[PDB]
């Protein structure tokens, strides 16, 4: 993490209008859609085989919520964005063994789904600085492949 | 593959896009060079800024090769051809850099296109792409 | 692409790898089990161990699938279509593993093969896993 | 790092039997042939355009010489595997711009070149720890995207 003063800003006044329950699952729902092998650590889930039944899985939207949630706790507490996550970083890492590079889709599609709420407002600027959070995070669940 | 169903999403994705491909085009340029700044290597000749005429010129291109897979998509090789010799010959770009513009022009649907931007029509415009890249970097396999 | 010359690297180096593919395919999964160990998720049911003659009896299997890819290189999509739609659709293994695998394929074709193994063909050998895991992928793009 | 006491000793009892100098540009060589992206950065170098012309060029066989130095230091200063390459990164981030995946196909062809040169005794689990030691140098020089 860096988040100079001006990204920083642009980065805490989007979240503010994030609808945090009906958009971690937006997200959560579009990562088994456009990268199905993430299907594979949700077989505790239900129908996931056509893109309607993965949007409208009550499951999916319950466990989105709480992924919107840590990235929470990491938009702003980004001084250790390494600590936040230490015991998800060891459920991800060395339980699942979901290789680090999921870690980049799922935040990508977060962005693909951050600039499809919020449109003209998701300015270049403003999304340059998202990238940097989330390659942040992404960074720090992986810390334990070390 | 690119199924007969994908090959409609992106017929159509791209269909109400339409007008607009070259304001769109370039500001995907404009979103790769700010976020992944390691990008910028390459035009070193363009003004990264965002006013920049070269940038907003060069998305008319990236556009206008993005239509002509769109249009010939059963068939991206033969059509690619000097956009896959040229990046892949000349350039070398590192074929890293083609997810990332990819994604960003993905961003850019998004952003300008809500209704149509159905969960569906995100997995082909990504699998569309998938091919698109794969196509410029096959002078690297 | 796979060009006229890479085509004769991989035909070459491969026809003095001969007798030995079944236990050549089945270094590398040792090899790929222990070096990158999140690979084991996928093969609960083998015993991942050093003897296991699971991994030993697999290493046939994936040899004989690179042989049948070796020859008929010229048109891979059409030989590799059952194991296109095994890793893609029912096994869903994460296409960078595929990566992993080539890579200690690689590292086997090296520590038994010095001579052959020249800078050339450690390129022509890649491009050629690098076409095989497209091809095993392509259900995904 | 971790390197377990006997991850440790089948790493550093390879690297005496390593003729740095020769083995250096062996994989800075293969670098430019397999992977040809990476030529645009040593274009101060001279005619990279066919495999013996690199194998056989002085500067790359000079330049891999630092390199395979700074794997040594890295190879057993492993305890701030960070920290002895702070400059390097700052080198190879914003000077070069290196993109950090580069620097897994370099860490992955010197294992290929480890092996090529000790045949059988680059034993799987001996493997096993170079790609410990090579990911580690690699979330090491990567360091400064963040
Ligand atoms: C920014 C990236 C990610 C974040 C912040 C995140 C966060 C979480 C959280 C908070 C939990 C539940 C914690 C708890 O139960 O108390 C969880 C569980 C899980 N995550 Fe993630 N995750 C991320 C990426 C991924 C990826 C890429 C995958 C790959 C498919 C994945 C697969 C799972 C699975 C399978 C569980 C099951 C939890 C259980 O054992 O019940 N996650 N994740
Ligand atoms: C969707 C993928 C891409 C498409 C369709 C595309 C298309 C094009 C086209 C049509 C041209 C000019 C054609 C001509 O003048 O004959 C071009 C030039 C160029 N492209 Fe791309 N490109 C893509 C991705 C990339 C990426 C990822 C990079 C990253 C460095 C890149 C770097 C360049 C460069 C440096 C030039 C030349 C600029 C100049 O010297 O004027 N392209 N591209
Ligand atoms: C060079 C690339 C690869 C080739 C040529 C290959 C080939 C094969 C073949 C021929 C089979 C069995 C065919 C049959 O029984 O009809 C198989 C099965 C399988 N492969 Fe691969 N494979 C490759 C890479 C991978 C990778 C990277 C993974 C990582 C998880 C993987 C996971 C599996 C699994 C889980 C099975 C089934 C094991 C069992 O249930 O018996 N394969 N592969
Ligand atoms: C384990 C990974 C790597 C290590 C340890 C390494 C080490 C080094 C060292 C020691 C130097 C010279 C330091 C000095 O001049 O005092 C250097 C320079 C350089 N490296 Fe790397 N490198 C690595 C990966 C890469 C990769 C993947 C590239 C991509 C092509 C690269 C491109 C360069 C270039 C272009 C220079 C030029 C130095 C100059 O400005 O004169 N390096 N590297």
């Amino acid at each position: 993490v860096h988040l100079t003063p001006e990204e920083k800003s642009a980065v805490t006044a989007l979240w503010g209008k994030v609808n945090v329950d009906e958009v971690g699952g937006e997200a959560l729902g579009r990562l088994l859609v456009v990268y199905p092998w993430t299907q594979r650590f949700f077989e505790s889930f239900g129908d996931l085989s056509t893109p309607d039944a993965v949007m409208g899985n009550p499951k999916v939207k319950a466990h989105g919520k709480k992924v919107l949630g840590a990235f929470s706790d990491g938009l702003a507490h980004l001084d250790n964005l390494k600590g936040t996550f230490a015991t998800l970083s060891e459920l991800h890492c060395d339980k699942l063994h979901v290789d680090p590079e999921n870690f980049r889709l799922l935040g990508n599609v977060l962005v693909c789904v951050l600039a499809h709420h919020f449109g003209k407002e998701f300015t270049p600027p403003v999304q340059a600085a998202y990238q940097k959070v989330v390659a942040g995070v992404a960074n720090a669940l992986a810390h334990k492949y070390h | 593959v690119l199924s007969p169903a994908d090959k409609t999403n992106v017929k159509a994705a791209w269909g109400k896009v339409g007008a607009h491909a070259g304001e769109y085009g370039a500001e995907a340029l404009e979103r790769m060079f700010l976020s992944f700044p390691t990008t910028k290597t390459y035009f070193p000749h363009f003004d990264l800024s965002h006013g920049s005429a070269q940038v907003k010129g060069h998305g008319k291109k990236v556009a206008d090769a993005l239509t002509n897979a769109v249009a010939h998509v059963d068939d991206m090789p033969n059509a690619l051809s000097a956009l896959s010799d040229l990046h892949a010959h000349k350039l070398r770009v590192d074929p890293v850099n083609f997810k990332l513009l990819s994604h960003c022009l993905l961003v850019t649907l998004a952003a300008h296109l809500p209704a149509e931007f159905t969960p569906a029509v995100h997995a082909s415009l990504d699998k569309f792409l998938a091919s698109v890249s794969t196509v410029l970097t096959s002078k690297y396999r």
